């Protein structure tokens, strides 16, 4: 019983960790096969006017790279631009490269951080994309190549390295081949996010995970279809609803279909706060239907 | 706004 | 910026987690140097009446044990009981076993779970022990014997190794001399768990991180002092406060006494009333002043 | 309820 947002554990992705150092930027690198990918604001000379990454690169001397998996040193062969990546080339393999996939993650998706300063990691939390592309983390300066992954069938999938923080909390980064999430600009310049809402998904598998788990207090006898729930809910800071198949597994173990699960949404919505669920916040959005049935089953 | 990290 | 909830990395436990099986029975069990600590109802044949651990360990047939790192099983040399947990000789020494010490927790402390299932590690997330010694986990059948740590300094030290569960999402352990927290027993007789109270001074470091976050809509004008709180906390289901000036740095760096919080605390008790600070509808005490620190400043 | 896990 219980549910937690849990991290995949981290063993396999910290040995792929390296500090990467430029002139006064340092950050982290992910360091598989020969090449070390990092953020390319490292080699950036300035902090508020709009850089030209293109001239920086130009202006690039090999030599001025620092990169180091703890105290062992790589010697820069090349670099390349990818994107809002620098793909460093060294002349060392790393012996400890997993096997590994790239994907980019689309929102409601869950993944995992390892945040990392100086080249090494510091914590593990899971994290979920939200429908503007920002993830609720906890990143401070120095963290920026922290990556994201998932392990799957022990293949890790990396989808995420870290690059910028917009607003408190509010975290971007860009996916392994260079583009950015949310298309936001690796510059200092100013941009806001785009609306956050609560996806809606997300939030029907953490309600019938409640459910499961025995709470049933904030369950309504009301009922309403997907397609006027999804009215409401682009005027009520939720995403529509698409995918509902995934949910006949829940309603089948609980008797409770997901239109009775839509109109309970709409009336937590009212007395938002009034009472908590399995200790959470009653409209959780972090749980995909994915790790409720980990949790739940083993499955 | 945007803190490059 | 941003207030999460998470683990230290797991890699350097993650190679000490082994598979114990005996009969029906199988769950997680820890290998350093040349010992496996598990759950000693690992050996129980029973799962409702009263169990004779002593019986049990002396009709134990050693060849009847599984113990496996991946696809490598260990041999067993002996089995001595530690407590609630069983203290397994294999004849293999763990040549990835991390420098480590044994630390029993105490109620407010944060640590970490490494979620085990099959002998593998599956899921981490940090805790914070309870005033009633129980945690709030994520844990089914097969979990016995994941084990809580944290890491200072590349020593991991070992806290905790998962027995059971109370009530839902109610989970107790032993530390790793056996000793099992709170009390507990590990036999699947009647057992409540008491009362928790919130930590006040984990609620107090929350505070403070939503106040470093940018997070004010809260915060009192108002006052009140250590001990008119004191008294107000035992008939409010929260700890008292016993000494404020781990606070100071905290003071410090936002300009916010605590007895202006304390005053916020009391307002919030029961009522958000529909806002939300850092996501969160209730008071939370799960974060402690040292893991706020380090997430706040590093 | 105390279920050994």
């Amino acid at each position: 019983a219980g549910l937690r947002k849990m991290a995949q554990p981290s063993g396999v992705v910290e040995k792929c960790i390296v500090r990467v150092c430029y002139g006064n930027m340092a950050l982290n690198g992910l360091w598989l096969g020969d090449t070390v990918m990092c953020p390319r604001h490292v080699i950036a000379s300035s902090t508020t006017s709009t850089i030209d990454y293109d001239y920086a690169l130009s202006v690039l001397r090999l030599h001025n790279f620092s990169i180091s998996s703890g105290n062992v040193f790589l010697g820069v062969v090349g670099v390349t631009m990818r994107g809002a990546l620098l793909q460093i080339k060294v002349n060392q393999n790393n012996v400890h490269t997993p096997k590994y996939t790239y994907r980019t993650v689309r929102p409601g998706e869950s993944f995992n951080i390892l945040a990392c300063y100086d080249g090494a990691a510091a914590g593990v939390y899971g994290v979920n994309m939200r429908s503007n592309y920002t993830i609720r983390g906890s990143f401070i300066n120095g963290a920026a190549g922290s990556p994201g992954y998932n392990i799957n069938n022990g293949t890790v999938e990396f989808c995420y390295l870290h690059q910028l923080e917009l607003g408190s909390g509010c975290h971007v980064g860009s996916d392994l081949d260079g583009v950015m999430y949310g298309g936001y600009e690796d510059q200092p310049t100013l941009q806001v996010e785009g609306a956050s809402s609560l996806f809606t998904e997300n939030v029907l598998a953490f309600l019938y995970a409640a459910l499961i788990n025995g709470s049933t207090w904030w369950l309504s006898s009301s009922r309403i279809a997907v397609d006027r729930f999804n009215e409401w809910a682009v005027h009520n800071g939720m995403t529509t609803v698409v995918n509902t198949d995934c949910f006949s597994i829940f309603a089948a173990k609980t008797g409770v279909d997901v239109q009775r699960l839509l109109a309970s949404i709409q009336s937590l919505h009212k007395n938002f706060g009034g009472k908590q669920i399995l200790g959470y916040t009653s409209l959780t959005d972090e749980f995909t239907t994915g790790e409720v049935i980990r949790q739940m089953y083993g499955v | 706004y945007p803190q490059l990290q």
